[PDB]
């Protein structure tokens, strides 16, 4: 969707593999903030959006 | 320590960075000292095949 | 009420222990109170800060 429309969708009742998300290449910015990157395997979460 | 990269990869020789010559190719410490060096090397290092 | 000189360094060191024991549920300015969540959250660079 265009940015002014942009898509919300819900992420819930899900494991999720951060681990092909960091080694892929094909992403130029790949930039968390409040949390680490390699640590997105070791915790749990709720209310994900994309 | 002289090497070659790419263009993108120059903001991971850096403390404290994530990425993928950093974890895997070369690291830099987070106590760091010293100074990083990068210039265009495309006129050397690149052939047309 | 005859006591009350005694029972008021009584009420005052445990209430110095009851702010001491409170003031660690502050996070005075970072993400959280808990350090075990910034150890599991983040790299050591920023969760040194």
């Amino acid at each position: 969707a265009s940015v002014y429309a942009w898509n919300r969708k819900r992420i819930s009742n899900c494991v999720a593999d951060y681990s092909v998300l960091y080694n892929s290449a094909s992403f130029s910015t790949f930039k968390c903030y409040g949390v680490s990157p390699t640590k997105l395997n070791d915790l749990c979460f709720t209310n994900v959006y994309a | 320590d002289s090497f070659v990269i790419r263009g993108d990869e120059v903001r991971q020789i850096a403390p404290g960075q994530t990425g993928k010559i950093a974890d895997y190719n070369y690291k830099l410490p987070d106590d760091f000292t010293g100074c990083v060096i990068a210039w265009n090397s495309n006129n050397l290092d690149s052939k047309v095949g | 009420s005859a006591l009350g000189k005694l029972q008021d360094v009584v009420n005052q060191n445990a209430q110095a222990l009851n702010t001491l024991v409170k003031q660690l549920s502050s996070n005075f300015g970072a993400i959280s109170s808990v350090l075990n969540d910034i150890l599991s959250r983040l790299d050591p660079p920023e969760a040194e800060v």
